[PDB]
């Protein structure tokens, strides 16, 4: 029974524990706007081997998702959890928080995503081959930018993407059915302070989410299969552990 | 696993 103090101490936490994981300030992302690949440079990215952009994305990919497990560290409350549901939670939720702090570096006005040094299309994703994941990773990011998050916002929704008790093979499932009550509280209670409590009834469907990370194992599971050398000898080994059948 | 060593 988290009290109001709590509460406001679990909203800071939570936000102060964001700031501090944030692998881009929004100022550069906001500064950058102007800066965007060429029709030049584009083509390059695109006739790129589908191992190398793989790699390189992998890599990148397995970079935020380190930030992420700070985040998670940092969490109020979150190490409190056993072992178990600390690793079930970060497993099935790092990619999850990936893709929703994705939408700092995505401009809306031109429909590009910050990405190795400038701002590029879904076009520059190619030579990947999985324009279908691509493409609904451009659109989940847009419909975000809908929402016009303040990083406050962001911090709070991406702590409850984390802290989420229907994961399937927690050990210790009431202990996070109550974290997830008491950051739910901190949400509801942060968005009304700042009249936002009307953001809550258009935030995507957590089927959404998972859907998304499915279709990127899928896609890992495609290309695993037709290099499975390049996977074993270049990919992160995080990346491997997280995202490999 | 690499996840228990990032977390210690
Ligand atoms: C084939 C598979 C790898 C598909 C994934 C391809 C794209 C969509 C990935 C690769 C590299 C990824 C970025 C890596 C790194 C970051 C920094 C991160 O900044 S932070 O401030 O939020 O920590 C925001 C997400 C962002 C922009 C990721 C978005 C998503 C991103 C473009």
């Amino acid at each position: 029974y988290a009290s109001l103090t709590e509460i406001e101490h679990l909203v800071q936490s939570v936000c102060k524990s964001y700031r501090e994981t944030c692998q881009l300030r929004l100022e550069d992302l906001l500064r950058q706007r102007s800066n965007i690949f060429s029709r030049e440079e584009v083509t390059g990215y695109q006739r790129k081997s589908m191992w190398e952009m793989w790699e390189r994305c992998a890599h990148h990919l397995t970079e935020a998702i380190q930030y992420v497990v700070e985040f998670a560290k940092r969490l109020s409350g979150f190490m409190e959890l056993c072992q178990n549901d600390q690793i079930v939670l970060l497993k099935a939720g790092a990619m999850e928080v990936v893709l929703v702090r994705m939408c700092r570096a995505y401009n809306a006005d031109n429909r590009t995503v910050f990405f190795e040094g400038k701002y590029g299309g879904m076009e520059l994703f190619r030579a990947l081959g999985c324009s279908e994941l691509i493409s609904s990773i451009f659109d989940f990011s847009h419909s975000l930018s809908a929402l016009h998050f303040s990083e406050d916002e962001i911090a709070l929704y991406t702590a409850l993407v984390l802290i989420n008790a229907h994961r399937p093979g927690l050990q210790e499932k009431r202990k996070v059915e109550q974290l997830q009550y008491n950051l739910e509280l901190a949400f509801h209670h942060h968005l009304s302070k700042t009249h936002r409590q009307s953001i809550l009834a258009k935030l995507p469907p957590k089927g959404k989410l998972r859907s998304l990370c499915s279709q990127h194992v899928e896609r890992l599971q495609i290309f695993q299969h037709l290099h499975p050398i390049v996977v074993q000898a270049a990919f992160p080994p995080l990346y491997k552990e997280l995202f490999s059948t | 696993t690499l996840l228990q060593l990032l977390l210690g």
